[PDB]
C-alpha cells in the first residue's frame, strides 16, 4: 500500500485537507497500475537492449574477488551503505 | 521529495520484470509515481474548492481525472 | 537509449 | 586525472595534523589507480558474460517518455533526473 | 551535482561514473556501481592513510614520506596483498 | 522438513540473478543440517550441565494466572502471549 | 504496546529473582504489566467523564480500584 | 521509573485526559507492586522447576566454540541484532 | 513462524525452536534461543551462498553447481575450518 | 508448564 | 546556519513567540562573531602554550600500533562510537 | 536540554586553522557558551515584545534588548539595522 | 586503585550466571593495568614529540574569560563546565 | 558527572583521566583521550571475560579460575599477541 | 586554569 505516502504529498500541497476511506483506495490503484505500466515497459525495454550492463553486484563480487580477507568485507561494507544512502 | 524508494526497489527488483536492476531504476521510478501522485492529489482540492470541502472522497478524483486531458489518457474513468 | 540532464525543468509548472 | 585533490581531503579526516610529501601522494594516486583498474576490469569480465536483462534508469525513462503523454512525460522525466543526478 | 555528498563521500562519484564508461569497461552502468567503487576506494585510500601517519607519528614525523607508506603496507596483512611491496 | 526454501530465499536476495543445481542445494542443505546440529548438541552440553534457575516466559505465565485473579488472568495471559508469539 | 521491554529485563536480573533470564520473560511480563496499566487508567477516565472531568487524580484511580473487584483484590486500597 | 509509558497508555484510551502531580506517582507505584509480586512468583517457580534450559548464552557460547576467527564474531553479531529485534519490536 | 518477520528473518524461527525440543536438546528453551540460532543459521547460509555465487561469476556461469560451493569454501579461510573440503 | 497459544482472545471484555 | 537551533533555543524560553525573516539572521551573525572571536582567541591562547597534549587521535595511534590485527579495529571503533556518544550527547 | 549543533562546530573549529589538533571537549565546551548567548540575547528580545504586545521578533526587538543590556553591548556592540 | 568492581560489572554483563574467583579476578586487574600503561607510555611518546598547537576546553575557557565581560563570563564558563562534564 | 555514562560506559573515564595527567604522561590530556581509552579497556576486559567465561562452561565449571583466562587467551589468535601467555 | 568544578550555577 502506498497510501501513507500519498497522504504525505497531500500534505505537500494541502495540509488542511483530508482523504475518504475509499478515496485513498482509488490512489492507491492508480500507483499501481502505473507502477506496472512502467515497470512492465521497463521490462520490454530491457530485454530489449541487451548490452553488458556493470551494476553494484558486479563491483561487490569484484571487491571480493580481488580484496583479500576482511579487509574485502570492510569495503563491500563501505559500499554497501554508501548505495543506501543514495538509495534513501 | 519523500515516497518510498527501497519498496518500489523490491517489487521491481522481484523478477516478473527483470532479475538485474540497478539502483538508479527504483529512485527514478518512485520519483516518477510520487510526481504523478501529487499533480492528481493536487486537483481534488482544486475541484473541492467549487464543492467547499475540507476532504476528499472519490467522485472529487473522479470530477479531476476527467477534467484534466493528459491524466485520463493515462488512468481510466475513475469509478 | 538517453539520461541527460538538459532534461530537468526549472521552468513553471503547466496544466 | 588526479585523485590526489580527494586522497588530501581524506587525509585531513584522519590526520589532520599530519601533511604528505608530493613523492608520496603520487604513490597513493598511482595506489588508488591501480586498485580501479583492478576492479573495473573485473568487473567487466563479469559484466560482459552476463547474458541477462537489467533495468537501469535509461529503460524506466524511456518507459515514462513511452507511457506517460505529453506535459507528464517531460515532467516526470525531470522529477525523476532530478532524483538519479541528486540535482537542485 | 552532489551525487557524491548524497553517498557520504569525499570521492568524486561522477568522475567514477564517467572512467567507466570513458575506460569502455562496460557499455551501460548502473547507478549504484559508481557509488558503491567511490566508497571502495575512499575505504583503502583511509585505511593506507591511516595507517602510514600512524607510522609517521611512531617515527616522530609530522608529515608522511614513501618510507611510511611502504612500512605500513608491509606490517599489515591485508594491505600487503593488494599491493605487494610497495617501491620507493 | 528442508531447509531449502529459505536457502532459496537468501540466494535471491545476495544474487538474484543467479540459479542453483539440485546437487548443489543439497550440499547446502546438509551443510545447515549438520551446523544445527552441532549447535544444538554443544548448546545441550552447556545446558545440562547449568544448574541454576531460569526464568522463562512459562514461569512468568504460571506467575500471572497464580497473582492475578479471574478475568484479569485469563486477559493478562492473552497479551502476554501474544506478544512472545508475533 | 508502549511498555519497556529493555528495563524489565535488566530489572529482571538485578534483584536476583535469578541470574538466567529468558528473552520471552521481559516481553511477556511487560507486556502483561502494561494491560494492567491500561484496565486501570481506563477506568480513572471513565470515573472522570462519569463526573464531568478532563484530568486524572488520585481519586478516581481510588473510586476505580475500590469499584472494581478484580482490581480491589489485586492492589488492595488505595490511599491518597 | 516508569512515567513516562504510563503516560502514553493514557492518551490511547483517552487521549485528551490528563494525569496527577501525584496520581503518576500512585499509577507508577503500581506498576512496581505488580512487576515485584510477579518476579518473586516466577522466581519460587524457577527454583522449583530444576530441567535443563537452553538460552541464548548457550546458543552463544556455542557459537563461539565451534565457529572460528571472526565468522563467529560476524555470527554472534547477527544472532544478538536478530535477538535485540524480537525483544523490542 | 509469524517472529521470524518479527527477529529480521527469513529462517523459520518456529521451527527451529520445534527442533530444539523435537531433538531432545533440552525440555526448556528460552525464546531467544531459536531467534539467535535462525540468524546464524542464515549468516552462514548467505555467507557460503555469496562466495559460491561469486565463483559461477568468475566462472562465468549464472547458476550455482557443487563444484563452485567447494571452491568457494576453499577459498576462504575461516569457512574452510568451519566444515572442512566440501565433498563433490 | 506450558505457553500454548490456546489463549489468545479476540472482542472479550 | 545555527537558524534552526536558534530556532529551538527560542522555543525553551517563549514558545508562544516566533521570529522574523531578517531577526534570524541577525541573531545568525551574533552567533557567527563570537565563534569567531573566541576561536581566534583560542588560537592565540593555544600557540602560545607549547606543552605536550594526548587527545584521542594519540591514544588511537597507539591502540592501532600495539593492539594486533582485526582486535585493534574493534577497539579503535569501540573507541570512536564512546567519544560520539560524549561529544553528541 | 542542549540544542546547539556540537558535531558543526568541531568541524569549524579546524577548517579555519585556529589550530590543527582540538580536543573533543574544545566543542562541546564552545557550542554550551555559543547557546547560553543564543539564549540570553533572545530572552530579551521577547521581553522587547512584552512592552510592543506582539507575537513575533523583529530587528528592533534585538536591537532594544542589546543595548538596554549593558554586557551585551559591550560584546555584540550596538545593533545595526 | 584497582579496576575490580568495574571488570565485575562488565563481567556481570557478559555472563550473568558465572562468578570469578580471586586469583582470576587479579589476573583480570594486572591485564588491564597492563594495557592501561603500554597505551599510555605509547600516546605520551607520540604527545612528545608533537610540537603543534592543541585547542582544548581548557584553551576556549580562559577565551571565553578573555572575551566575554563579568556577568556574561561567570555564566558562559559554568554553561561549558556543565556541558563537558556530561 | 556522569561523563562514563555519557560515553556509554561501566569503566571509569573521570580516574582514567586522572591517572593520565597523575602518572605525567602528559601535562594536558583532551577529554576524548579518557573517554576513548576507557572505552578500549572496556572493550578488552569484555573480549577476555565472554572468552573466559565460554571457557568456563565448555568445561562445566560456573565460576571463573585463572586456567579458564589462560586457555582464553591462548585459543584466540589476537588476544595471546597482547598478553603473551597468561600465567597461572 | 584547570576545568575546576567550582564554576558552575546554583
Amino acid at each position: 500500500t502506498y497510501k501513507i505516502y500519498i497522504f504525505k504529498v497531500l500534505k505537500q500541497v494541502h495540509p488542511d485537507i483530508g482523504i475518504s476511506s475509499k478515496a485513498m483506495g482509488i490512489m492507491n490503484s492508480f500507483i499501481n497500475d502505473i507502477f506496472e505500466k512502467l515497470a512492465q515497459e521497463s521490462s520490454k525495454l530491457a530485454r530489449y537492449n541487451k548490452k553488458p550492463t556493470i551494476t553494484s553486484r558486479e563491483i561487490q563480487t569484484a571487491v571480493r574477488l580481488v580484496l583479500p580477507g576482511e579487509l574485502a568485507k570492510h569495503a563491500v561494507s563501505e559500499g554497501t551503505k554508501a548505495v543506501t544512502k543514495f538509495t534513501s | 521529495l519523500q515516497f518510498p524508494v527501497g519498496r518500489i526497489a523490491r517489487f521491481l527488483k522481484a523478477g516478473k520484470y527483470a532479475e538485474r536492476v540497478g539502483a538508479g531504476a527504483p529512485v527514478y521510478l518512485a520519483a516518477v509515481l510520487e510526481y504523478l501522485a501529487a499533480e492528481v492529489l493536487e486537483l481534488a482540492g482544486n475541484a473541492a474548492r467549487d464543492n467547499k470541502k475540507t476532504r476528499i472522497v472519490p467522485r472529487h478524483i473522479q470530477l479531476a481525472v476527467r477534467n484534466d486531458e493528459e491524466l485520463s489518457k493515462l488512468l481510466g474513468d475513475v469509478t | 537509449e538517453e539520461d541527460a540532464e538538459d532534461d530537468n525543468d526549472e521552468e513553471v509548472n503547466v496544466e
